[PDB]
């Protein structure tokens, strides 16, 4: 059959191909998600589930409120659908409803760092030990990987003098 | 008009997936590695994480359940998916953890991110209502264009020469007849300013005689045309008549999102001793020691310069896990590339002994034993 | 995501009668476990934890540093509901069985009453007073007191968030002072390097939590006042407190091994 | 026997315009601090402390487990007195020279607001937010933001020392400080007034944002000692 067409068909092609292939998927979200994390690198390598769990997650998601939803958490996907509502609802720019959006998912960001540092110092003052942070763990692993490219390099070293040997 | 099933799949988990974005910019001639790459400077694709019951049975959300073999085991479970199907119909994942740790460690330091200060030192946050905005207005003039961080045109001084032509040949040459208007309603405004003034004691802007003349009273002041010319195509400021001017505009936000805080005027109060001087010291590497006229360390993940200063002279095979000596981050910030360069600086001697002692394994321990 | 639940017998609409107004208990658990949750279900919105129980998360997120501003809500939420799950309408009369243990373990039921009590005040902070029931694998039943700060899980898999002791003023240069000191650095050095101080029997059965009492500002700020003048007071919310025990409901937690 | 002392501007009655209202001063201080003193004498009865003032009696009876009750007392007491004493009846504009100062070690007014307001919000325990001037290599006016929790004191000699004057001037790897702002967090100064903050309005966050605009600046500047350069 003739698929459905997401994006408006090229309305010049005088002999158009591929009229039976299924077309793109693309919103308007896609352009802005690029944007912003796009300044946001390393907002990646917080990790993101992308597993389901019932699918009725778009039910209690009301942009109008803040950056803050239920069942959803606060991540680039949360700015750019605030980001989308102020640009359409309140007839807001690009630019203007990416400062606005942009700059309380910066806030929100800010109390959950701090909160990390005064939570494991508060801790300390009534009696209160952790286990090994996550600083110190990464430097023993690469005690136990350095080891082994000692070892060899100190084999393929040796391989070379004995190799050095027979050239003369 | 659109169906239900499509209206779910908009707002689906799977869909918010943000595109691969370029990897982080290098040297346009050099001599990269083709068969084998390391690790880059920023994240490129989406880290994923999953239930403790669902990574047992290898469901990630995916398109199928990804093998248990080197999906389970690790404390955190970290996966970056390349291909959600490739052409071997399987999921093309590998290891998240480089990176998705890395930021977790950066955010172990407790150091916000300032922006970079030309050689009285003056850490001034990133996150600011003055400095941190993109959207502006045509009226706007020009100085605030400096404040901002976000340009839409290129650096003319990064581009390359082939990059600069296909510039000028595909977004200035077709812009003349735009550019004239923009002088109209400059000159629209001048006749305006001496007339709003008289008055105290705007024209249609459509006057193709003055823009002609008017261009020819800038031939003897270029500088007061660049000054314009970087209005209309929206060009980082490069001549100090400054701000990231050495190496350009970051390409992303100055912060990178990897650290949201502000400043770091904070003492952090010891239980027992009480509130410290400085902020607590980190163990660091030894990579490439100066006998290459400068010493790489590996502060948590990042490689930045050794402190201005043995250990950091000659090799030791010795020395079993390689050198490691503790050091206190300073400063840190993002230079255009990306990359976050980190102002390590020599660490004190109590800091460390004092931090030390809650891992248990400080030699002689400060409090009640030490007489002096 | 987690939600507030009822009360056990309805005390959120009536409240106790001679303990807590429906106005104070509204303010104390429903206006107070609310927001905990709420603060709770941002930080687990999208984690492992976005499913689990507040026990499970509080033993779960115990030694780990990054996720210690997640024990707290998670911790506090369910003592203050521990709280709350032990009170009565009207005094219950102790169990036998309950009654001797007690005597054989702290001499009498007065003494252990004004031992809590005593414990409550002498903290001058808010925490959490429990009762603990102590068993090892050739030792009887024998029952303790113990006193947590701020949010801190009375069972042996969160020995790392016990709290038992202010550092602040428990670390001087008396005697005590680096008595206190040493066992400080030893749990903590011990911790850290993962070693086991305490022997601990699999399952964490060692120590049962059975009766709390929270000693919390909100709590008790409201009803019986800033307590200037002795007349009510943080003193007085703790002596109250000592008669709406269901004792049935604690003897039940106990479950003492019959020796009788 | 130490006495109540009456508060800066008639607040007790009055009140302030938009921070707290009589009803909750009284509880606040009125009662709360008659508590503590009233305990307070009771500890001290014709001893060494007897005339000595709130903060003698804190660096004195300072991390002994024996004077625990001491301590707890009159810290506490001292530091609500003390933030108390830095609230103007109205706003009040900030000083030139304090305002550059704070552009040097924050950046900006805001960034310092988010950061002592901020710190209150993600504290879990009760207790004070201060505002302390220091010396540091490279800075001689730094100005930075520390948290005492429950009842810890801010001041040096507040904390362990080691011998050899035998006592150092300073803990290991402290430094000396002034406090100079305050902010209680405990539940009795907002807890009646601005209440839980159930659904994010009122409590503890607005009651931070209302202190904000009815600091005493003018007194914040005198025992900032901006001229003092060099402090010792």
């Amino acid at each position: 059959p003739y698929p459905i067409q997401h994006s408006p068909p090229n309305p010049r092609a005088r002999k158009p191909r591929n009229l039976f292939r299924p077309t793109k998927i693309v919103y308007p979200e896609d352009e802005l998600r690029r944007d912003f994390y796009r300044d946001h690198p390393w907002e990646l390598a917080r990790p993101r589930m992308i597993i389901e769990l019932d699918g009725k997650d778009a039910r209690f998601l009301d942009w109008s409120k803040g950056l803050r939803q239920r069942g959803i958490p606060l991540s680039g996907e949360s700015v750019v659908q605030r980001q989308l509502w102020l640009m359409e609802n309140q007839g807001m720019t690009k630019q203007e409803a990416y400062d606005k959006a942009r700059h309380e998912f910066y806030k929100l960001r800010q109390l959950e760092q701090m909160e990390r540092r005064i939570a494991v110092e508060e801790a300390r003052m009534v009696g209160g030990y952790f286990g090994k942070d996550l600083l110190t763990v990464g430097m023993e692993l690469e005690n136990k990987t350095y080891e082994s490219w000692k070892k060899w390099a100190t084999t393929e070293i040796a391989r070379q003098e004995s190799a050095r040997a027979s050239m003369y | 008009g659109v169906s239900p099933g499509g209206a779910l799949l908009r707002t689906s988990r799977m869909f918010s997936l943000p595109p691969v974005i370029p990897p982080p910019p290098g040297n346009k001639l050099q001599m990269i590695s083709e068969r084998a790459s390391a690790t880059e400077a920023y994240p490129t694709h989406q880290v994923l994480t999953t239930f403790e019951s669902s990574r047992s049975r290898g469901d990630w959300g995916l398109k199928r359940p990804l093998p248990l073999k080197s999906t389970t085991g690790t404390t955190y479970p970290m996966v970056k998916v390349k291909e959600m199907d490739s052409l071997e119909q399987i999921t093309d994942f590998t290891s998240g953890t480089q990176h998705g740790l890395t930021l977790k460690k950066f955010q172990a330091l407790n150091i916000p991110i300032s922006t970079p200060s030309e050689i009285r030192p003056v850490q001034r946050s990133v996150f600011e209502a003055d400095t941190d905005v993109t959207a502006f207005s045509p009226d706007e003039q020009i100085q605030e264009a400096e404040k901002r961080w976000k340009f839409s045109g290129p650096w003319l001084a990064g581009m390359t020469p082939g990059e600069f032509k296909e510039y000028l040949a595909k977004t200035v040459r077709p812009k003349r007849a735009e550019f004239r208007k923009f002088i109209q309603k400059k000159i629209a405004a001048q006749k305006t300013e001496a007339a709003n003034r008289e008055l105290q004691e705007k024209p249609e802007s459509i006057t193709d005689d003055e823009v002609t003349e008017y261009l020819r009273r800038l031939r003897n002041d270029n500088q007061v045309l660049y000054d314009l010319v970087g209005q209309f195509l929206d060009l980082a400021p490069l001549k100090p008549p400054s701000p990231y001017g050495g190496r350009g505009p970051p390409i992303t936000h100055p912060s990178a999102g990897i650290s949201y805080l502000r400043t770091a005027a904070y003492l952090n109060n010891h239980p027992i001793y009480g509130p410290q001087k400085s902020h607590p010291p980190v163990q660091a590497r030894v990579l490439k020691p100066r006998r290459g006229n400068d010493a790489k360390i590996g502060v948590a993940g990042f490689v930045a310069d050794g402190p201005l200063g043995s250990v950091m002279d000659k090799f030791d095979p010795s020395i079993e896990g390689g050198a490691k000596l503790w050091v206190n981050v300073d400063k840190a910030t993002v230079d255009s590339t990306g990359r976050v360069q980190l102002t390590v600086s020599d660490a004190k001697a109590t800091d460390v002994l004092i931090a030390k002692e809650l891992i248990g394994d400080a030699r002689e321990p400060i409090f009640g034993s030490a007489p002096k | 995501q987690h939600y507030l639940m009822p009360l056990r017998d309805n005390f959120e609409q009536e409240g106790i009668r001679n303990f807590l107004s429906p106005g104070s208990v509204n303010m104390a658990y429903t206006e107070y476990q609310t927001f905990i949750l709420e603060k709770l279900n941002a930080l687990v919105v999208g984690t492992d934890f976005e499913q689990k129980d507040t026990k499970s998360i509080v033993l779960a997120t115990a030694r780990d540093p990054e996720l210690a501003h997640v024990f707290n809500h998670a911790s506090m939420a369910h003592n203050n509901h521990f709280f709350f799950d032990h009170l009565s309408p009207v005094p219950v009369k102790m169990g036998d069985k309950l009654f001797y243990h007690i005597n054989e373990n702290f001499g009498s039921v007065d003494t252990l009453r004004d031992e809590m009590i005593g414990t409550a005040v002498s903290m001058f902070g808010p925490g959490f007073v429990w009762l603990v029931r102590t068993q090892l694998p050739g030792q009887p039943v024998a029952l303790r007191v113990m006193a947590t700060y701020l949010a801190g899980s009375p069972y042996p898999g969160a020995h790392w968030r016990r709290q038992e002791m202010d550092a602040q003023t428990s670390i001087g240069s008396s005697p005590q002072g680096l008595s206190n000191g040493q066992r400080f650095f030893e749990r903590s050095a011990a911790g850290f390097k993962g070693n086991k101080l305490e022997p601990t029997a699999p399952g964490g059965t060692d120590l049962i939590p059975i009766l709390c009492l929270n000693t919390w500002e909100y709590a008790w700020l409201r009803e019986y006042g800033t307590g200037v003048g002795g007349m009510g007071g943080k003193l007085a919310y703790a002596q109250s407190w000592w008669n709406m025990i269901d004792w049935a409901k604690v003897e039940e937690e106990a479950r003492l091994e019959t020796r009788i």
